[PDB]
């Protein structure tokens, strides 16, 4: 597959209840491997995949140190945002940050990320050249100017091209037995009458990994979008994913419909029909 | 692991 | 300060069979702000043990959480997920439907 490390931070201010809560989650591809939560009982970077659990005390000490540092920065950012947006210290606000690195086929950085949101909206994002920023508004333009003056794209690009990819390769090597897998979906078609004249055909894909999948319905070989419903891809609970797509069909016409499934764990796209 | 880098808003 | 109503999916880890142990999931997504309450109910009563994933989000900033517990489905019992969120006018309860 094509591999990726990504962290997702959320800070949420809560005046009247102490410092903002900070939550960080780390992923290799679609596998969460670490977490930091400032509201955990002994806040530290905690393992969430067995393979990383074997990293020695240095890993946990430094990771915790950096997570706490990230937490503090987000506390400063929350305060700063109150200034930029003319807001009260007494209201609750949210910062979300995602950053990470995609490992290319040549072992080089294919694509890097560093993007944030304030109260659910774009704030500032690093462009794909990893050398420029997109600010969503006039408040974020303050940050842009700052980061342009302090050479932050350059510093963060060095991490993305160097250390980020080094960690990703280590993790991939260490947790190889479980991370470098492509589990194909278990697939099937079910049938559920709506009335005596209409029925729902539902095409299921279960137990697949990674989360990327394509599921479509055809009628007489034509892509159907009318009377169609595709649910958001959803976790199994066990590190797998699921999705379904349904079509509402006239009774008697069921056998004119095929479901089509594409996934990296499949040697060739699947074609399914209702097999009662 | 997180990056030692981080700049402010 | 934008607000976004949660999507709710309640579903089993594995295709259900009466009497066969399984895992009951409630997947809530696409909500803002992140403050949310989710419960798993059996016959209208909160389950015994119900844990959740760490708060995360997708590339469009939309938050997601998985709430989960062990369950052994059967024809007599009803399972449900109940969500409370600022965007919802009192709780929204979604029943587990083995067809979904
Ligand atoms: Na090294």
């Amino acid at each position: 597959g094509s591999h990726s490390m990504k962290y997702f931070y959320t800070s949420v201010s809560r005046p009247g209840r102490g410092e903002p809560r900070f939550i960080s989650v780390g992923y290799v591809d679609d596998t969460q491997f670490v977490r930091f939560d400032s509201d955990a009982e002994s806040p530290r970077e905690e393992p969430r995949a067995p393979w990383v659990e074997q990293e020695g005390p240095e890993y946990w000490e430094e990771a915790t140190r950096r997570a706490k540092e990230a937490a503090q920065t987000h506390r400063e950012n929350l305060r700063t945002a109150l200034r930029y947006y003319n807001q009260s210290e007494a209201g609750s606000h949210t910062i979300q940050k995602m950053y990470g690195c995609d490992l290319g086929p040549d072992g080089r950085l294919l694509r890097g990320y560093h993007q944030s949101a304030y109260d659910g909206k774009d704030y500032i994002a690093l462009n794909g050249d990893l050398r420029s920023w997109t600010a969503a508004d006039m408040a974020a333009q303050n940050t842009q100017r700052k980061w342009e003056g302090n050479r932050y794209a350059e510093r963060f690009r060095a991490y993305l091209e160097g250390e980020c990819l080094e960690w990703l390769r280590r993790y991939l090597e260490n947790g190889k037995e479980t991370l470098q897998r492509a589990d194909p979906p278990k697939t099937h078609v079910t049938h559920h009458p709506v009335s005596d004249h209409e029925a729902t055909l539902r095409c299921w894909a279960l137990g697949f990994y990674p989360a990327e999948i394509t599921l479509t319905w055809q009628r007489d070989g034509e892509e159907q979008t009318q009377d169609t419903e595709f649910v958001e891809t959803r976790p199994g609970g066990d590190g797998t994913f699921q999705k379904w797509g349904a079509v509402v069909v006239p009774s008697g016409e069921e056998q004119r419909y095929t479901c089509h499934v594409q996934h990296e764990g499949l040697p060739e796209p699947l074609t399914l029909r209702w097999e009662p | 692991m997180h990056p030692a880098q981080t700049s402010q808003w | 300060m934008i607000q976004r109503t949660p999507k709710i999916q309640v579903y089993s880890r594995h295709p259900p069979e009466n009497g066969k142990p399984n895992f009951l999931n409630c997947y809530v997504s696409g909500f803002h702000p992140s403050d949310i309450e989710v419960d798993l109910l059996k016959n209208g009563e909160k389950m015994g043990k119900v844990e959740h994933s760490d708060l995360s989000f997708s590339k469009d900033w939309s938050f997601y959480l998985l709430y989960y517990t062990e369950f052994t489905p059967n024809e007599k019992d009803e399972y449900a997920c109940r969500v409370n969120h600022v965007t919802l006018s009192g709780p929204r309860t979604v029943k587990w439907d083995r067809d979904m």
